[PDB]
């Protein structure tokens, strides 16, 4: 079978470069030649314990495009965990007797990992666990970078905003570090900096990164400008000075950009990207979102099918 | 001075008593002899614990490594040191540590804690199986 | 047609032994030989007016495994009943013009019965009505007992915990009483005892039951040990002394159990079953939950199809 | 055998460790020697705590009556026993216990706990100085 | 100085029978011969950290009838303890630099005792500390029993209702136990019984007491029927079965009552005393309330004026 058949997808740290490339090549083929009955007779759980628009809707759409059925919830408040005091462990223990895979987003770090200890032979797909990991975001992110840049090597990549709580950039930075010659620019408030465990990983791989207090410092050099939202629902009250976006991109900031440069953002944005950016050739956050469909279809097909032939 | 059992020597000051709590060592009917703030040639001051007819569980000597790296564990039979060893620092510590990340799922739910341990620069970094965060073991010292 | 075609499934009291056996034999065949298009072109309403994890998700999964589509809600708060003051009667009157069957759980006793007076030719399936009935729980319960014990006669059955508000045990006790030579042991706080109408039924059928203040009194004699959660959302404030489980099963309590004995629990558990029970050969609450799929598939197939051939 | 300080002899089994925990006897730089599960003669099995250069007032010695009524406290100087005494039940237990009444003012405010001690039907009753409720000493917890 | 000059008045357990008689004698005197300027140039704090009508208003009325000034609060919410997180200790440490005495009611047991440890030379008078003590209630109660029975010894006294949380009955039982030949009947739900420290005290003093299930059993014997309110604000939710008065006295239950028998209640009543009782010659709870003026004047006089009054 394929390397990802029946595998949990919890953290970028457990995936190899080859794994990531497999999802990307599979996503490219599905975008070109769709397989509407690939997951027929599959029933997949979509269990969101915190808010989502893109991750849940792209995930469920992907299941449907592949012919699978979907059960679950978008709020935990009417589950027995929400009203009768049930543990997440018991919750996973019973749902894993019903479905062929579990997609879960949860406000605590570790929830997806924990779920794997109760799901038996049922694969768990981490749609986000607190401020820790967001592997499927990275999959679509990588897919979008590959598409627009023609490569995943020797890129100049800026990541801007809340890097401490951004599960998006934790996963993305780990993934891009599995490739060669990438260079990182971290533009973040000191209180919301990139975590040291990420930097240590970059160091022990001999990957160049640097800190910057301004997008302008790096605009002329970057291939990917990856903007993030301040994760206010994760901030400690001692960090409430940072609630407002520190870095605001507008169309005028793009005058010295490389022509090929794309502005990414996992979304939603608050104020960190002005709406005048949307009409420029650099804006690519909606196209990026669109790509969630093909990455998530790809991942589902690989986890639930032994082999795929184009 | 015992016949068969274990002697934990070279325990640093103020740690000996903390070891008796954690490893529930005094919850036996076996003779136990404890010296606290004993003079030491190597350490100046040290603590010492002797347990007759009793040997550590391998987790306890695993757990022993971060509390007292320089400690020394002697196995005894027929009044003889038939085994002497220094605590080997494992790579995984389960059950007794608490993740300092308050938003870690391990707090709310019925699973045993679990940390990946490695020597880092000066101190020891401990990485949680669940939240994937890494901490100096001085931060996991209190809990 | 089969005896259950187009029938409402409201209360165990309206079902015969033959009916229950029909669902069980049908559940066994579907578990062995699945029928993924059995309910093609059916649309079924899943209308939960109170919390659920197992009942709703197993029900919807079952619909999908049989090829039906599903509409409904897990919370009533965004229905017109929740925001515009609509009656349950009008709610059922309109939903019954859309769908082929209605699955409903509701916090008031009687709601499912009431629904039948407004649903016309559309069958109503009671997923729980207040502290009254839980017929589909009993179906899967009976199925699990049959599976593990080889029979539904001459069993020794203990029911533990909140028996007053346990719709689970109201239905289960009525069902098991339709079979021969069963013996019951009721272990409950006096304030949450088995209701007299249940006991009267047991008496007029010459069925032996007795009250006990301890699981230990009966451990060596029971084939099925059926644990329940205290139904705190149903307690009168005068009954708040009983909020905590009175009887706590742990692995050590099982030393004198019969080898064949199984521990059941309709779930969720709070503290009445310690997690050290889970690894013992007696723990069977998750396997029981798993069986919800086959009982509920069976019931749906029988209500919406005139005839089934294996 | 110590030169100077206190030897708490005839401590009942399983009590020695509790006394160390409760009265925080190990929080010192002074040499401490502990024997647990030692053989006795008048008791069979016993615990034993020696603390160098440290003395117990009569009140301190009385605080032990709650846990080791039949204990013997040898004051020691120049290797000689210069005084021997026994716990007599004290009038009060201060600081170490926690009042079990959750609505007592002692939990919220910067005061020390305090209980009046009395013999009651082969049990010891503790009456909180503040809330005046009374409890079996068994259900009054430490800290 | 009189025995009570500058004394803290925290618990009846700290007072002797001679102290009690002293208050009462002083109460008689000032009732007959008011001294409207006895406490002129005194300023007294009235600090109520939980609700009161009778105790706070009678105390403040008493202070004015004696010529003293009053400062304080009837609610802690706008003190610096309420809004700025100040301890009670610091609150007492500052207030005791302002006034000549502190009258305090508080929801935690032992608050008054605590205050004495911070009030220096300023006497603290306990207007009630949680479910612990209410020594000024007892003083007016004793004055009332004396007024209507002619004595405080050899009486039959029934106490009814919530005896566990009644700070009134704790204090009063301790006080009456300091006199000779008194007989106690305790009519309470099992869950709200008189605490063992009270019963032990009685046994030790060789005083007769008995548990009873009804008012009618003891009605023909009792000289004083002391009714209480269920202290719902003190109840643990585990005791919520007892919120409703278990014993309701009406005019009809007073048929075989002795002509000397008075019905007392420290008030407020809920339904434990029907309004039809109000008009009977046995009703004395309002008279009782009025006697608080004379007991509280007396206590203030004795604590703040060194000479015995005339
Ligand atoms: O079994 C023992 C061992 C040692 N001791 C006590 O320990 C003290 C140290 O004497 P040791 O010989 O045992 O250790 P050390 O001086 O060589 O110093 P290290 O480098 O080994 O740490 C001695 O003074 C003695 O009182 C015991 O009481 N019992
Ligand atoms: O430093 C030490 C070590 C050990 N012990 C040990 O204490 C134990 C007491 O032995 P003892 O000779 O001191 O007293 P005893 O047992 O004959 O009589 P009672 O005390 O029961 O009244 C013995 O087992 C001894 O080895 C010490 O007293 N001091
Ligand atoms: O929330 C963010 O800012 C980034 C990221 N965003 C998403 O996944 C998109 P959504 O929350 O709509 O599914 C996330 O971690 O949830
Ligand atoms: O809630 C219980 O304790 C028993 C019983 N439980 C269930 O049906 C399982 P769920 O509420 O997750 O659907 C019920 O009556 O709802
Ligand atoms: O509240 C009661 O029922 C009895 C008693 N009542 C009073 O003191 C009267 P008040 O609360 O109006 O000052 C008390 O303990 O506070
Ligand atoms: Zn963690
Ligand atoms: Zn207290």
């Amino acid at each position: 079978a394929n390397p990802l058949y029946q595998k949990h997808i919890i953290s970028i740290n457990d995936l190899s470069r080859d794994d990531l490339n497999l999802v990307l090549a599979t996503a490219a083929k599905l975008k070109a030649n769709p397989q509407p009955e690939l997951l027929k007779h599959k029933v997949i759980a979509s269990c969101f314990f915190e808010a989502s628009t893109r991750t849940r809707l792209s995930f469920e759409t992907s299941m449907h495009r592949l012919g699978a059925s979907v059960v679950g919830f978008s709020d935990s408040a009417n589950t027995s965990l929400g009203k009768k005091g049930e543990t997440l462990a018991d919750t996973i223990s019973v749902i894993s007797t019903y479905v062929d895979a579990i997609v879960m987003r949860h406000p605590q770090e570790g929830a997806a990992r924990l779920a794997t200890e109760f799901s038996g032979n049922v694969p768990v797909l981490n749609a986000g666990d607190g401020s820790n990991q967001h592997p499927t975001q990275t999959l679509l992110d990588l897919f979008t970078i590959q598409e627009t840049q023609g490569r995943l090597d020797n890129l100049h990549v800026a990541m801007v905003g809340d890097l401490k709580y951004g599960r998006t950039v934790h996963s993305l930075t780990q993934a891009l570090a599995k490739f060669d010659g990438n260079r990182f620019y971290f533009i973040a408030p000191d209180a919301l900096a990139m975590p040291q465990y990420i930097l240590d990983m970059l160091d022990e791989k001999g990957i160049a990164w640097s800190l910057h207090s301004s997008i302008e410092e790096v605009m002329a050099e970057v291939d990917i400008l990856y903007m993030t939202r301040v994760q206010k629902e994760r901030l400690d009250p001692s960090e409430y000075a940072n609630v407002k976006a520190q870095f605001v991109l507008r169309a005028s900031d793009l005058h010295n950009a490389k022509a090929n440069m794309k502005v990414l953002h996992p979304l939603p944005r608050v104020d960190e990207i002005a709406t005048d950016v949307d009409k420029t050739p650099h804006a690519w956050y909606f196209q990026q979102a669109g790509n969630g469909i093909f990455a998530r279809q790809a991942l589902l097909a690989l986890v639930l099918n032994r082999d795929l032939v184009l | 001075a015992i016949k068969r059992g274990t002697v934990i020597d070279h325990i640093p000051a103020q740690i000996g008593f903390k070891l008796l709590s954690l490893f529930k060592l005094t919850e036996t009917d076996q003779r136990i002899t404890i010296g606290l703030n004993l003079p030491s040639g190597e350490m100046g001051r040290k603590d010492l614990i002797k347990i007759e007819n009793t040997f550590l569980s391998e987790d306890q000597v695993d757990q022993l490594a971060l509390y007292a790296p320089q400690a020394t564990v002697n196995r005894i039979d027929n009044y003889e040191v038939v085994g002497k060893s220094r605590p080997s620092l494992p790579e995984r510590i389960d059950n007794v540590l608490v993740c300092p990340n308050s938003n870690c799922i391990s707090h709310a739910e019925p699973v045993s804690s679990s940390f990946a341990v490695r020597k880092r620069a000066n101190d020891i970094a401990l990485k949680c199986k669940y939240c994937e965060k890494e901490f100096s073991h001085n931060v996991v010292l209190a809990n």
